[PDB]
């Protein structure tokens, strides 16, 4: 099991680039994906989440709702995050996690990726 | 909302107060009052430190042959009393059938699950579930374990007849269904 | 919304000592969905105690979550120099979807 | 698909106002109800048998509690799945999400009216598992029915 | 005839008079006479309306310790007696085991399904079905309801042994299959 | 599909002359018999187990009734489906068409010998139902077997 | 090896010694000593010609009301004694609870399956299978038949406790599971 | 295919060293385990329910045999298929190959990891049968996989 | 063949009075397959009772099928001005497939 | 639920026209449908009845057996009656009904069409 | 390997007399897989008993297999003129897959 | 049920030919086939065996291992024996038989073909 990070960089407010966490080594469509970031000097915060299989339900944090877009493609095992209109407050390190929500398993994030850096100024 | 576009999520919740006439019911009122009902006839199970019966008698030779005798309720009391592990100590069970059903379970210690209290609370656990009178696994550490039997701080257990007056939100006939599976499963040779 | 309050904010204990953290939620929380994560600088967050009482894979005996349905503690059998990091408590459900605490730091 | 009733929705059972907590009328297609005839692993089908028996007994037999209770201990217990009853009792004693038989959830097709076999809404800590706690469980159920209807649709 | 052109309708009827050696059988010749048999040993269940046993004694202490004692039939009698709802009154059951098995049920009232007659007919209902001795729902109007228990106009019910001589058409073991699940199911505490 | 019997129709079970009421020989293909060896929702399958057990018991064990009755109560009684047995008792007490386990009807293919799972011929008021009383029910079985045979025929 | 090219044959065997703490176990060693164990508490079942108890006394009025009393083991003894066909004669069953569980069955004739020995061996047959004490169908010809009851040449069967120290190979709880079905299935009216 | 366990192999059950007799790790995929969580005709599934219950009981409850036995009699017997238990007792008394629930055999796909539902290894006269004694039975099981997997392969 | 005989032929009762009809069959008849129909001139026949005792949809409480397995009846709790029509009794099975009575008229 | 009548008219003996009751609003192929007529001054009488799911079994009244013909087409949801060689005795009003014959339901005609007039002289 | 030894080698009995054969195996043998065959001249071998005690189809009551493990037999109730042939015993399993005896001959 | 033999003849050592037992009248693909031969003055001996369905497992006697080949084709319902590199000891009469190995019934060879003669000199 392994989630592989991708994307990241530096961009001024007004334009943005998508992130990617193309996980491999396991059944991608059977797990729900998440996005977690941590602002410099701040603790962990939740960003987005998309459910397994079809990914019909996508949940966003109210802080970043309306300009972030979480999507996934079970065909080739890749997780995205299309950011639009970035802000200086969005500058942080972003993580991708794995979770499964059912009766058998309690809720937890199990297999994380590595940091993706995003600087906005 | 809507899943896969062409399906939608919805729920159905059954109201089991209309099953009262044909199948029995099992409930707990707060944490200490519990009710088993059939139609309009019902029973009251109370966990109290207050002793109602003091005489040392549980006699049924005359109880069956009386002017009044509720067969529906005596069926439930007989079913419950026969789901207690081993043999019930008549030094610890008192009964009074002068006017209605009234049986007292003493449950005083005089080791946590090997006493008479642990056996009676096994009858309670099957009929009324494990919602009350239990401690879950992960409360005293990630390696701490809970006992097998449900435990109580109260001393006495009283069963008395009580006409049903909607003391509960109906749960179904499953409380008595689980009792009939455990009736005399561990009854001793005597 | 639901807020997870972690107390005390920081711990200063010597190696070999026993530590007890605490996580408090505003509402009444189903204990089945409470997880603890250890975050150590470069390393990504490491799951420790999912289900509020069950250790994850490759987690020593030292880490052991506990707590009733309202208070969510985490204790360390004997803290070692290798386990100085930030400890988070997490809840799933309610608003927002994933709730994180403010973090607790353990230092020499 | 043959149908089974102890009493009198074309091809399937339907639920009346006084047997649903907060709805005027809710019921299901032929395909879902037929499964409860053969299957015995679903807690929902135990409701269907208990509802069906109660409707028949009330209409045909005059009220009496001593004789209705005795027929329940002898006869009606066989209508409740014995393995399901004891499984959910074990899930209760271990403090894991169990089913207390009250609320069930299912998916309804937008147009065709096709309906899954309702699954129990589990409870723990005296609270129902919240709608998003089993979100990935709903997703596979939706994908299960996609294949089930597509298989029938392609062969015509 | 033929359905869809390439399938034909046909039926199979089982001659279950050959299951007599291994599994038992429960029959009913007419309203008054019913038969339970195992192999060649059988029982005679007559709803006779006149008494046969007059003495008020039912003791099984002597019966068990006798040279003449049929274990196959006394297993059947003991299964039927413990399927009677509630507790059977020895004021209303007389027994005699001098030569064969004969036990008499009094079934006289001395308000219809709560009597000793209604309880005995509940044992009769399970073993032999509702083929006889029941009134269906739609006989006294479209809203007329029937009693839970089967009713009889007779007075006594006698159980006697009778060597099997093809008194019926064999019904199979399902008569006593339902009896086994009725045994002591509603037994009182005693 | 694997088929088991307590005793010893290639691949299926066959019925004897002294064993059916008024027929010299009737029996059924492999496909239908296997369902009785895996399922318990059909009342015809309870006949097969009782039939199969009786044949083996007679050949291997010398006749004895007090020992055969005890093995029936303790052991052999479990071969009868409890839900089916105690449902037909409910249908008998309500004066609606029930099954007393005597006559079973089935459809047999004209040439291939393909056979359905026999269904009980219900009785009420002490009389069997005419074939026309459940004609549309028979029409369900005919179309069920069209799809069932076309499923295996197309897949090859 | 390999079947159809892309499948291979492999086997799984379960070690049932780890199910020792939660669910019971019943197994036989050498056709004369048989073991039923729960956790670390076990039972000795020996077929012997040697008599241990000579007195004709089996009272449980005082045995139950003693400080030394194993509830786990007495549950098994009560379950086993209640699976014996018919009614057990206290003329043939002796007891001793002074230094643990110790009961004796005479099994002496003083027709083969109609005796007390055949009834007791029916309890043994269910709990311990038919591995021992049975003769197969075809040993005495192609048309030779065997009795239903298992037969033994011994006289006495003794039950005593033992502390489990791997006297046997674990077989699982299925032996005690079959006893539960047969418990009081064929009791007499008494 | 939803899978449930009383305790905590993605989508299926896996067997530990101390519960397998003579191996370090043998365990099975999602497809086979689901059948044991829906059906009660296979004797292998009664083992998984006993293994699963034992694992959960030891972790969550402190050791006690007086109370573990009582919960076994009242509650855990429902986890054992009663019909199968009485059948093997009947096969044991008649001196035909029966099962004491110990050894099971299955087929594992070389590449995909697909695994059949294990079937009991049968014992008679105090000896296990060689693989050659039921060789044609294995050939039949291998063809069940081919149709079952090709059904999913075509539809994609 | 089976013949369904309805007696009496014509009913003349005052409004608000019970009216009892009768249907007779030559052979023994299963009560499960016996239905009553009301036919009123221009209107198509309207089902009242099926199974010899079960009221159909939209059938008032007044109509009440009854009868044992030999003699069939049909009673009106309190006949109203709009329930004056022809009442038929029906049986399914036997010869012919559908059997109809001669018809009983209810008048003022 | 609704059965819609059709056909009708008058014709001299020797030639005849078919009747049609093209029911709509429910499932055609599940229900068995009958034909009922009523001669002027006479009571209700049964004419024909065809079963469902293929119409393998067709029963006619012996009075009209041989020249009548009942047929159904589940594709277009319509029920016919191909009358041949009409007779002056056949002047009546004809009805179409709906019924289902199974164990669950008793026997009864439930949904009827409207009057169809046939005149022959 | 497994070897099946049939004793005695030859039999000479008058018609209408019992004839008991034997089949000895060096191994421990499951009685379920032991079959007897009669081979007579131009006729192909004819199965008599299978499972060591079960008569095949169309086998007279005279033939009767028997015997426990390691000691198998075969007896003829009353040998007739047409049952003079070679009688074989086999086992399935072990090495080789099918093991045949040397053959016992019955003559006058 | 009937197995029909084929093949046969005499060949000098070295030369060889295949046997055939094209059974008909029953389901070929379900039953396993065997080969039995009897040398002159000698008892019956087993030769080969091929299992049912796909015939994955083929078993041989060590005497004839390496030169005797057993195969079947369920499509044509026929059993062969490609027996090569013959020897004077191989001279015998050969039989084809039928057997099914399952838990349901014991093991036996019940339906046999007729004699096939082979002479090697
Ligand atoms: C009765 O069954 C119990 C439980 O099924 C057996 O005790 C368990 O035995 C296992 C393996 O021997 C123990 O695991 C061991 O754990 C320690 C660390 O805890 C480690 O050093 C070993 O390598 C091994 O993993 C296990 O702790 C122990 N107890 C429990 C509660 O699981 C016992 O052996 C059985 N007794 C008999 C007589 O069969
Ligand atoms: C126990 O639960 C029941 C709910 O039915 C309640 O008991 C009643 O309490 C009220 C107020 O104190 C009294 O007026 C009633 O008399 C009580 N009922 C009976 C039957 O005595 C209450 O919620 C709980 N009682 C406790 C905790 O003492
Ligand atoms: C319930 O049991 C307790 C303890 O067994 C009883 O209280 C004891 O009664 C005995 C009777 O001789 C005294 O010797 C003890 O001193 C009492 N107290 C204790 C703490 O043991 C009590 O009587 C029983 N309940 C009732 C209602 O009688
Ligand atoms: C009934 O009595 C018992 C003891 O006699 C009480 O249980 C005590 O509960 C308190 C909680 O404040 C604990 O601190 C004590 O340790 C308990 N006692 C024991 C002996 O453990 C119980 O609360 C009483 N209930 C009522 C309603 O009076
Ligand atoms: C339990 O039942 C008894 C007897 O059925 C009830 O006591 C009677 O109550 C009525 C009230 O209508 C009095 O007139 C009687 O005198 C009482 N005694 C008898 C012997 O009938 C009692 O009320 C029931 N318990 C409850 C809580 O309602
Ligand atoms: C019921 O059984 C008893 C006892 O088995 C039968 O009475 C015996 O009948 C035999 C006939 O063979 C007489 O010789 C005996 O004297 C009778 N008495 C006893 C004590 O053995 C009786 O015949 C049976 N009843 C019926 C109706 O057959
Ligand atoms: C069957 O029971 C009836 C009614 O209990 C008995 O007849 C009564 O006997 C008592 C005894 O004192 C009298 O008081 C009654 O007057 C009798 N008649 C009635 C109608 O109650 C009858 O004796 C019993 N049968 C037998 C054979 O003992
Ligand atoms: C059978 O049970 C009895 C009762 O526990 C055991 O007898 C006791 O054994 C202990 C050994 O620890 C002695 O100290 C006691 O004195 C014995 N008697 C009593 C009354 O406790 C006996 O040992 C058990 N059998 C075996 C074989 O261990
Ligand atoms: C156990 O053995 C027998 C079984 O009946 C009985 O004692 C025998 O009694 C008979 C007749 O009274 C005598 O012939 C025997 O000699 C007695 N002894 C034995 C060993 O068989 C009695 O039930 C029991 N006896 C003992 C000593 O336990
Ligand atoms: C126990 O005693 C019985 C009989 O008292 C013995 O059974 C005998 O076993 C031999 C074996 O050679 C048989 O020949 C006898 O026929 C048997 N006796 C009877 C009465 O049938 C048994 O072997 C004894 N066991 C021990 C260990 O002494
Ligand atoms: C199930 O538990 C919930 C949670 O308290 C409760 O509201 C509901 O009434 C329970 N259902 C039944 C049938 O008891
Ligand atoms: C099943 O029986 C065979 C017979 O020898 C034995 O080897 C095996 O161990 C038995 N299994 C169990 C669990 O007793």
């Amino acid at each position: 099991v392994q989630l592989v990070q991708s994307g990241g960089g530096l961009v001024r407010p007004g334009g943005s680039l998508r992130l990617s966490c193309a996980a491999a080594g396991f059944t991608f469509k059977r797990y729900s994906m998440n996005w977690v970031r941590q602002a410099p000097g701040r603790g962990l915060e939740w960003v987005s989440s998309i459910t397994s299989r079809g990914g019909s339900k996508t949940y966003y944090a109210d802080v970043v709702k309306g300009r972030f877009t979480v999507s996934r493609d079970n065909a080739k095992q890749s997780l995205y995050l299309q950011m639009n209109s970035l802000r200086a407050e969005d500058t942080a390190i972003y993580f991708c996690a794995r979770s499964l929500h059912s009766t058998s398993q309690p809720s937890y994030m199990d297999v994380w990726g590595r940091k993706i850096t995003v600087i906005v100024s | 909302d809507i899943y896969k576009g062409v399906y939608q999520f919805k729920s159905v919740e059954f109201d089991m107060s209309h099953l009262n006439l044909t199948m029995p019911n099992a409930c707990s009122a707060n944490n200490s009052h519990h009710y088993i009902s059939m139609g309009t006839s019902g029973l009251e199970l109370t966990f109290t430190n207050d002793s109602i019966i003091s005489h040392n008698f549980c006699n049924l030779t005359s109880a069956f042959n009386k002017k009044t005798f509720d067969h529906t309720l005596m069926s439930i009391v007989s079913s419950l009393h026969l789901s207690i592990r081993g043999n019930s100590n008549y030094k610890a069970v008192s009964c009074d059938f002068n006017n209605g059903i009234t049986i007292q379970y003493n449950l005083t210690f005089s080791s946590q699950c090997r006493t008479f209290r642990g056996r009676v609370l096994d009858m309670f656990r099957t009929a009324f579930g494990g919602k009350y009178m239990r401690s879950c696994w992960g409360w005293t550490g990630s390696d701490g374990k809970t006992t097998w039997c449900s435990q109580t701080s109260y001393q006495y257990l009283i069963i008395q007849n009580r006409t049903w007056e909607n003391h509960c939100t109906y749960a179904g006939p499953f409380g008595m269904s689980r009792i009939l599976l455990s009736q005399e499963k561990t009854k001793f040779l005597t | 919304d639901i807020v997870l309050t972690q107390s005390p904010g920081t711990l200063s204990l010597s190696p070999g000592e026993r530590a007890t953290l605490s996580c408090r939620a505003s509402q009444s929380v189903i204990s089945y969905y409470v997880a603890w994560y250890q975050h150590k600088g470069g390393q990504a967050p490491r799951l420790l105690i999912y289900g509020a009482s069950s250790r994850a894979t490759g987690v020593p005996d030292r880490f052991s979550g506990s707590g009733s349905g309202t208070d969510f503690t985490l204790t360390i059998s004997s803290l070692e120099p290798e386990d100085f990091a930030l400890y988070y408590c997490q809840y799933y459900g309610s608003s927002p979807l994933w709730a994180f605490g403010q973090g607790t730091k353990v230092e020499i | 698909t043959f149908t089974w009733t102890l009493s009198d929705n074309p091809g399937g059972y339907c639920l009346t106002k006084w047997m649903i907590l907060a709805a005027e009328l809710k019921c299901f297609g032929n395909t879902a109800v037929a499964k409860c005839n053969v299957n015995h692993d679903e807690e929902f089908c135990d409701m269907l048998r208990l509802i069906d028996y109660n409707k028949a007994a009330l209409s045909k037999f005059k009220p009496d509690v001593e004789s209705a209770l005795h027929l329940f201990k002898t006869t009606v217990n066989s209508l409740i799945s014995d393995q399901l009853l004891m499984r959910n009792h074990l899930r209760d004693l271990m403090c894991v999400p169990y089913c207390n038989y009250s609320k069930f959830w299912y998916l309804e097709h937008a147009k065709t009216g096709e309906t899954s076999v309702p699954k129990c809404w589990l409870v723990t800590n005296g609270a129902y598992l919240n709608e998003t706690h089993f979100s990935d469980q709903i997703e596979q159920e939706a994908d299960n029915m996609i294949t089930e209807m597509l298989r029938k649709d392609y062969i015509k």
